[PDB]
């Protein structure tokens, strides 16, 4: 089928940072709805947006996956007909993408057969899984007191410097190498470096065989990225694994990191759409963003997603809401403490503010 | 006594910003909850 | 004959005639509960001679419902029930209601518990029903006849490693 | 717009518990009552009350129950004044509510008269100088921080100290025998609570059914709106003036709790458009408070001996609101928490409180000697306790040690079981008189009792029962030794 | 339509007097069938996409 | 003849889970607190509360379902009526929302009743069996009563109310359905998997037929996270009103509170302290005060309150704690260090209190209580200022307190009697799970052939009633109780003890570790 409103144009009425405001004769698009700008503006990239408010019947607020520079009102936009999708399959094995789903690999096209949107609801109550096992990751502390669940959630909760991204390596290295199924890595937030290192690495072990078949996925939206993006890579990444998950039934590694700037990102866009903050100044809406985005991380009755998300704590405050609000959301919770690092001990896990799932004798020995 | 000095004085700074950027949200939250009426002035005759 | 007043001096229906004569037509004792539940909420408080009537009908019922409840015993209910009438309504069970105890004990060959009630209806009361302390005594040694006097996987020597800690 | 009986408004806004009123002819006079006539299907009817007037027509009030099926344009009617509550001796033995209903399901009323909640407070010129002791039975309050008559008490307290339960002890030991009449104020507390009271006051027969009662019950509760619980307390004391004014009478007034009257007001606030303060209470939170406790005063009329139960947030007594109610009191009892961890009840800090009438003039001067004694005694055993905790008890001077052996002693015969609380503690309570008190504190200080075991002044009462526990002490040690013996 | 809002006309007691009209509204949302407004009385007789 | 409705005005605004609506002009209008039906199609409806009614005639609405269907312009209709779900007998055993939609698995009660007038009630003397011996003992739990449950994440706030409602399934199997205890588990903001996990718990032990499970889910809106509480616990209402006795428990308030927050900052509400509403104590206390216990003339019924709440560091000072903490009857405070030292289920006696008292304790365990009460203050006392009996009693009393299943009310009141009485002083603290087990699971008096008792033995499960009638120091049941015991330690000292403190082999200190460890998660 066609949507009922692609091709509708609408004019831009106010420009406030990454948020921008629409006027649409023929009524406003659904929320979640892409829009692009049609007039040249002397811009260098084409510029996207998102709907994410109705302000009246005709009104409608967005926010900006790339910069709003050289934006003027009554700036033409045309609805693109659907949300924001992106490629799925296998065709996307050995690619790196951003948020809109474009491959930046600056390799041939990605020619998948579909496209999904990135919103998507999540699984219900009878498509949950009753599975409990094992995942040896090699690491002491981790095997041994708080041990990982296969098809579980994994959170390593840790300041600046601490070591959260090395552990992320080590457990890539002794993971997803020896992997039957597949492995997505979701950078939101991190250093570009990075990311060009992961792809080298993944190059040399041949997990991505460039002539060959490959069996890892690279998306990233970095720090460099406007906010509007940094807020929706998660949810990108995320939607191809679940394809793999359900449509393929394929197990499937999600590596994360930092989950904690998609919050920062939400929190950013929110100031700018009026909204009243909360405590510290997050959005009021901080539960819900990461309940939506979690739940859709979960092992289905048809396949299995075994995540790890790498969560940033602020000044080292674990009380901030923030990290407080993820610990509810993951299996398996380890977290690393400044001090700890400093006299020498790596990796720095405190053990006794870890907890695990699966430490239970009816399931490890 | 150097390092919960430390903490004692890094709290009451943290304390008394918290404090005033609560009172601030509210008043934000009943400034933008106000609208102002229809003007009955001599517009014309300006 | 006397009106009888609540907790806060509110007066209590006393009339509760008209529902011993339902519980006294129920098919599965578990009914009989739920007679007593309109009883409370209709402000009539049972009175003995009703919790007289409850015991009969679990003596008298075939099971707690139509279906079959796992674990059901006739003997903890009528103990139960006993439990609030003593405490939460204070009320001395008589010789009726131990009667109906120690027959339910008898008829289920449960000869431990008839010992139990046995002293209790000596202690309480005034001695026990001597027919039914013989058809206890009856079916205690018919145990010691067949063996079942005690579960025998207690009866099994064990030891030290011995034992399987579930 | 002298009489605006009957006057007609319409519902304009509802936001919460606040809802606004148009009025065409003016809005009436603040602190007016109205009433919902319109039909709107609603289990309860629902009361305004005027606080505010945003124009000469428009005016903002709160509710008094739920605002559930409130339509916008709904017709409203006021009551030509303020809420009223009757009066006078018909009301005694029942239980009422903010709006002056009963709800004891026990019949109706005879009411001649009704009083506004809202009053004045009396001037200087109305002030009466009462300076008599207050005989509660309870040795710490009797020594320390004793109470006077037709003066003001608080019991400020953190969560499960015991206010509750001192308030119960207070009533068994002065309001059975008391010549007058009581009133207790149920504000923001539980409900269950209120039930045990009107049991016990019905068993103890000072609310007399079928006789004469001598006691009366407003109950606003958590449940309530908070609407209601920011006037419950003022129609009860509406009620004690009445009987202070025109009866003459001595009367008690219980309030328990009575922060939870700042509480509600904080709560309505925030939609009158007020700027909160710090922490986050009301602006008016030092006038509102102010008012009230200023109407509960001893008149030359008659005398008001008021007992109100504060509770201070997470045991944080620099709060506003338990800080603003230390200046209308005569007689603060403090209660810690880290005293009650212990086993003393009631877990009152002796170093925390204080008292007007702690002056020789007024009290005795070997009660005033005694209690001074036993403070700096208690003061010079808390810096000694530092030395014991670094240096050990044996580093300790011969005068330091008695002084830690005596003050032991103090701390834990400070402590009594209530008679109300046996449930808690498992044995009879016990009612201590004054000069048994005086006495047996005197000669402890001295070194009287050097020589007595230290737990035998644990949960006991009088000097007497010291002697009869340690006497049971002494004889279950000796069939213990007995009995090793034998082994 | 017009015999629906007749109809509804009918039933309200308070619209007795008052004349009927009939304004006709463009619905994206219902690919078939009509629904019928009058003051505040909401008949629906359409169906959408399946 | 038609269904018509009473269309009020179209949708204005959408911000998230939240809308506004403008009203048409000439129109009913809405009422306060009501529900309203969004035609998202000519068929198909989302379901709105009322929340706001502004002077310029806009209406704030709370979305509760299928709000990636609404749209800006789309036509509003009025029911009229507040909120009422299904309740009654045919509800036990499933998963339902708070709206009363069952969720698949793989009469009408009014959600906003008033609670329970002061005459209403009765005082609260009937006791409500968590199953584990420190709750029972220390921290007496009546039908009729809310028991806070306050601790850090990880410390057992979930599984223990769990318990509480699996230790009921035995119990309602044997009594009569009048005193059958029914379960409203009421998930709030938790993840889905946990609810399943929950619900194949609950199904193993066989308490679904005595117990329904509200969920609203992370992924759900705050709506329906706002209303659960109040929607369990009106399903719970249902049996309190008929003469029956229910227990709810909510995990968690924590979470409603900020879905509160998150809906009054949307709707334009001024914030209070950490931004959340200044009527959020209101919010939880007219949650709470609807469990009471009815008076003999409204039917004796009752509804048990196990809010759950979460803290942080162990700060028992924050907002919406204070709160709740000064609004339920007592709380028990699960601590951190206790967990992780092995202490399982992790209270703090302490911290801990039940204002109820004795009187929600059976007049078997409250001579056990009270005495057992006096030991361990002394015990804590002694230590933190010489083998005293209180001393050597207390700490045996702390060891049998570790449980991880809850214990059927026969086996932990005889072990605490024994306990009691000095015929644990010889056992070592190491062996006393050990001890325990073979008492309840094992008659050694039997084994060895030296049992003299007539009726009184632990395989005889009907002996509860009995000993919950009489009490344990009673003339029918003290001697035989004595007996069993005196046989019992002499049978297990002189067989077993001996040969535990005679191992010396690293495979056989090996193995006794494994047998006691188990012990431990066995009774
Ligand atoms: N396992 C380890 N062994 C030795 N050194 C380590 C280890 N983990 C971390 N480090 C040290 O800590 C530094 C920072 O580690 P890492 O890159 O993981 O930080 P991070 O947790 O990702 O923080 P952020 O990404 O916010 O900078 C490393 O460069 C290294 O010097
Ligand atoms: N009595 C107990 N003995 C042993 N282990 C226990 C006991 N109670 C709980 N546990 C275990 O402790 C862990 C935490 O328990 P639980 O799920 O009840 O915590 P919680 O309070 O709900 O925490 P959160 O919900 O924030 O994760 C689980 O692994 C559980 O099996
Ligand atoms: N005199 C007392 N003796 C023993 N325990 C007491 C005493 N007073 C209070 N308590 C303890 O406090 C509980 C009652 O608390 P309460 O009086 O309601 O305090 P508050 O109202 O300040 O929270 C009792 O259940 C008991 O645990
Ligand atoms: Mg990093
Ligand atoms: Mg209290
Ligand atoms: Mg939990």
């Amino acid at each position: 089928p066609v949507a009922d409103h692609k091709g509708r144009v609408g004019h831009v009425s106010q420009v406030i940072g990454a948020v921008v405001d629409v006027h649409f004769a023929d009524g406003v698009p659904p929320v979640l709805t892409a829009l692009d700008v049609v007039d040249k503006l002397g811009r260098d990239e084409p510029l996207t947006l998102e709907i994410v408010q109705h302000l009246d019947a005709h009104t409608g607020r967005c926010i900006a996956m790339q910069t709003t520079d050289l934006l003027k009102l009554k700036a033409k936009v045309v609805s693109t007909g659907g949300n924001i999708s992106v490629p799925v399959g296998r065709e996307t094995l050995g690619r790196i993408f951003n948020v809109l789903g474009d491959a930046i690999d600056q390799r041939g096209p990605v020619g998948e057969k579909l496209r999904m949107p990135i919103h998507a609801v999540a699984p219900k109550l009878a498509d949950q899984a009753a599975e409990d096992a094992v995942l040896t990751t090699g690491i002491k502390v981790i095997d041994l007191i708080l041990p990982y669940c296969k098809g579980g959630k994994i959170g390593l909760f840790g300041g600046a410097g601490v070591g959260k991204t090395v552990i992320i390596m080590e457990l890539i290295n002794n993971v997803a190498k020896g992997h039957g199924g597949f492995s997505v890595f979701a950078g939101v937030g991190e250093r570009t470096r990075e990311g060009t290192d992961l792809y080298l690495e993944m190059m040399q072990s041949k997990v991505i065989d460039l002539k060959g078949e490959s069996k890892c996925v690279l998306v990233y939206g970095q720090m460099n990225e406007p906010p509007g993006a940094r807020a929706r890579v998660a949810q990108s990444a995320l939607t191809m694994a679940e394809y793999f998950r359900d449509v393929e039934g394929q197990d499937v590694l999600l590596f994360i990191d930092n989950i904690f700037r998609f919050t920062q990102a939400n929190s950013e866009v929110s100031a700018l759409l009026g909204r009243i903050p909360a405590a510290v100044g997050y959005q009021p809406t901080l539960a819900e963003d990461l309940g939506q985005l979690q739940e859709r991380i979960t092992s289905t009755t048809k396949g299995s997603i075994t995540s790890v998300q790498a969560v940033y704590v602020p000044a080292d405050d674990i009380t901030d809401p923030a990290p407080a609000t993820t610990f509810s959301h993951l299996d398996a919770t380890t977290v690393l403490d400044r001090a700890v690092a400093e006299s020498g001990i790596y990796p720095a896990v405190n053990p006794l503010e870890c907890a695990s799932r699966i430490m239970d004798p009816d399931v490890i020995s | 006594q150097q390092r919960t000095s430390s903490l004692y004085n890094k709290t009451r700074q943290f304390g008394i910003t918290a404090a005033l950027i609560e009172i601030l949200s509210a008043m934000s939250s009943l400034e933008g909850n106000a609208m102002k009426g229809v003007r009955r002035n001599k517009f014309w005759e300006g | 004959a006397a009106k009888k007043y609540d907790l806060f001096g509110y007066e209590v229906d006393t009339n509760t005639a008209p529902w011993i004569e339902k519980i006294k037509k129920c098919k599965y004792y578990d009914e009989a509960g739920e007679v007593l539940v309109n009883m409370n909420v209709s402000n009539c408080p049972p009175d003995i001679a009703t919790y007289n009537a409850t015991l009969q009908c679990i003596y008298q019922s075939p099971s707690k419902q139509s279906t079959p409840v796992d674990n059901e015993s006739k003997f903890c209910a009528m103990m139960d029930l006993l439990e609030e009438m003593q405490h939460r309504n204070r009320l001395k069970p008589n010789e009726e209601s131990w009667t109906w105890v120690m027959k339910e004990c008898v008829k289920s060959g449960q000869f431990r518990l008839g010992y139990c009630i046995q002293q209790v209806m000596e202690t309480e009361c005034k001695g026990c029903p001597a027919d039914l302390v013989k058809a206890n005594e009856a079916n205690a040694q018919k145990a010691k006849t067949e063996g079942k006097e005690h579960p025998g996987h207690l009866s099994q020597q064990a030891g030290l490693f011995d034992v399987k800690v579930e | 717009v002298a009489d605006h009986k009957g006057r007609v408004g319409h519902v304009s806004q509802v936001i919460g518990a606040v809802v606004d009123v148009h009025f065409a002819d003016g809005v009436p006079p603040v602190l007016t009552a109205l009433d919902v006539v319109d039909k709107l299907g609603r289990d309860e009817p629902l009361t305004l009350e005027i606080v505010q007037h945003l124009d000469a027509h428009t005016g903002r009030c709160i509710a008094m129950q739920t605002t559930d099926l409130l339509k916008l344009k709904a017709k409203v009617v006021s009551t030509g004044g303020n809420i009223s509550v009757p009066v006078g001796r018909e009301t005694l033995g029942r239980i009422f509510n903010v709006l002056g209903d009963a709800i004891d399901q026990r019949g109706p009323v005879g009411e001649k008269l009704r009083m506004p909640i809202h009053a004045v407070a009396p001037k200087l010129a109305d002030q009466a100088a009462e300076d008599a002791v207050l005989t509660t039975g309870i040795k710490v309050i009797d020594l320390i921080l004793p109470y006077c008559k037709g003066g003001k008490i608080g019991l400020f307290g953190g969560a499960g100290v015991g206010k509750t339960v001192i308030i119960m002890e207070l009533i068994n030991n002065v309001a059975k025998g008391h010549g007058g009449f009581s009133v207790f104020a149920g504000v923001g507390e539980r409900t269950r609570e209120g039930t045990d009271l009107y049991l016990e006051m019905m068993q103890s027969k000072v609310i007399d059914l079928k006789g004469e009662s001598k006691c009366v019950l407003v109950y606003g509760q958590m449940n309530e709106p908070p609407g209601a619980r920011a006037r419950v307390a003022q129609s009860a004391l509406t009620m004690a003036e009445y009987f202070r004014d025109v009866e003459g009478q001595d009367v008690l007034l219980f309030i328990d709790n009575i922060f939870r009257f700042t509480q509600a007001n904080s709560e309505v606030s925030a939609l009158l458009g007020r700027i909160p303060a710090a922490v986050g209470y009301q602006p008016t939170l030092a006038e509102d408070l102010g008012q009230l406790q200023e109407r509960i005063t001893s008149t030359t009329k008659g005398s008001i001996t008021s007992v109100q139960a504060v509770y201070v947030p997470a045991d944080d007594i620099t709060d506003p609101a338990p800080a603003t109610t230390f200046s209308h009191l005569d007689a603060t009892t403090v209660l810690d928490r880290a005293v009650a961890e212990s086993g003393i009840y009631p877990a009152v800090n002796p170093l925390e409180c204080a008292s007007r009438i702690m002056d020789p003039d007024v009290i005795s001067v070997d009660h005033y000697n005694v209690a001074q004694d036993v403070v700096q005694m208690l003061t010079k055993y808390r810096e000694l306790q530092d030395i014991i905790a670094v240096l050990g008890i044996d580093e300790l001077s011969e005068e330091d040690k008695l002084i830690v052996d005596r003050a032991r002693k103090l701390v834990k015969f400070l402590s009594q079981p209530f008679q109300v609380a046996e449930v808690f503690t498992g044995m009879t309570g016990h009612y201590v008189q004054l000069d048994d008190t005086i006495d047996s504190f005197s000669g402890l200080l001295m070194g009287t009792y050097d020589q007595v075991p230290e737990m035998a002044f644990y949960m006991v009462g009088g000097i007497n029962s010291v002697l009869e526990k340690a006497k049971k002490m002494a004889e279950e040690a000796a069939e213990l030794e007995k009995m090793r013996r034998a082994r | 339509a017009r015999r629906v809002a007749e109809e509804l006309h009918k039933g309200l007691k308070e619209l007795a007097d008052y004349t009927l009209v009939l304004k006709t509204v463009v619905d994206r949302t219902i690919v078939k069938g009509f629904a019928v407004e009058l003051a505040g009385q909401y008949v629906n007789k359409a169906e959408g996409q399946q | 003849f038609f269904k018509t409705t009473e269309m009020i005005g179209y949708v204005h605004s959408i911000d998230g889970t939240i809308a506004t609506l403008i009203p048409a002009p000439g129109n009913p209008g809405v009422a306060y607190n009501t529900i309203i039906q969004i035609q998202v199609s000519p068929t198909t409806f989302a379901a709105g509360l009322v929340f706001n009614l502004e002077k310029d005639g806009r209406i704030g609405i709370i979305l509760m379902d299928n709000i990636t269907e609404v749209q800006s312009g789309q036509k509003v209709m009025a029911t009229g009526q507040l909120l009422h779900i299904p309740v009654g007998a045919g509800v036990l055993g499933k998963v339902v929302n708070p709206l009363g939609h069952e969720v698949p698995v793989g009469t009408l009660g009014k959600v906003d009743t008033g609670a329970p007038n002061i005459v209403s009630r009765s005082p609260v003397n009937y006791n409500l069996l968590t199953g584990f011996k420190a709750v029972d003992t220390m921290i007496p739990i009546g039908r009729g009563q809310r028991e806070l449950i306050v601790g850090d994440r990880q410390t057992g706030k979930t599984s223990i109310a769990v318990s509480t409602i699996i230790n009921q399934v035995r119990i309602n199997q044997q009594i009569l359905s009048k005193n059958a205890v029914i379960s409203i588990y009421v998930s709030i903001g938790q993840r889905c998997s946990n609810v399943a996990r929950i619900h194949r718990l609950l199904q193993s032990y066989g308490a679904l037929r005595y117990t329904t499970v509200m969920a609203a889910t992370a992924a759900e809106p705050a709506g329906l996270q706002y209303l659960a509480p109040y929607a369990g616990v009106t399903m719970g209402e249902y049996f309190m009103n008929r003469g029956r006795h229910c227990l709810c428990v909510y995990d968690d308030l924590s979470k409603q509170a900020v879905a509160y927050r998150q809906i009054s900052l949307l709707l334009r509400r001024p914030p209070g302290r950490e931004a959340y509403p200044g009527d959020v104590f209101y919010l939880h206390s007219r949650l709470l005060e609807r469990a009471a216990m009815l008076s003999p003339g409204k039917g004796g019924g009752s509804v048990t309150a196990l809010p759950i709440v979460e803290t942080l560091s162990n700060d028992v000072t924050a907002y919406i704690v204070t709160n709740v903490i000064s609004i339920t009857d007592g709380q028990i405070y699960l601590d951190t260090k206790l967990f992780t030292g092995g202490q399982r289920p992790a209270v703090n006696i302490g911290l801990s209190v039940s204002r109820v008292g004795s009187s929600a304790q059976n007049a078997a365990m409250k001579g056990v209580a009270g005495k057992l009460k006096g030991i361990l203050a002394e015990y804590r006392k002694l230590a933190a200022d010489v083998q005293t009996i209180p001393m050597i009693r207390g700490a045996r009393f702390v060891a049998l307190f570790n449980q991880k299943q809850p214990s059927y009310f026969m086996n932990a009141i005889v072990s605490l009697y024994a306990c009691l009485n000095g015929y644990l002083d010889d056992v070592k603290v190491q062996y006393v799970k050990f001890y325990e087990y073979l008492l309840v699971h094992r008659d050694l008096g039997i084994m060895y052939g030296t049992a003299k008792n007539k009726f009184f033995y632990m395989y005889v499960q009907e002996l509860n009633y009995l000993i919950r009638f009489f009490t344990l120091n009673s003339p029918i049941l003290h001697g035989e109780l004595e007996e069993m015991l005196k046989q019992h330690t002499h049978l297990f000292l002189q067989h077993y003890q001996s040969k535990m403190n005679a191992i010396k082999s690293e495979k056989d200190v090996k193995a006794l570790k494994n047998l006691l460890y188990s012990c431990k998660r066995a009774v």
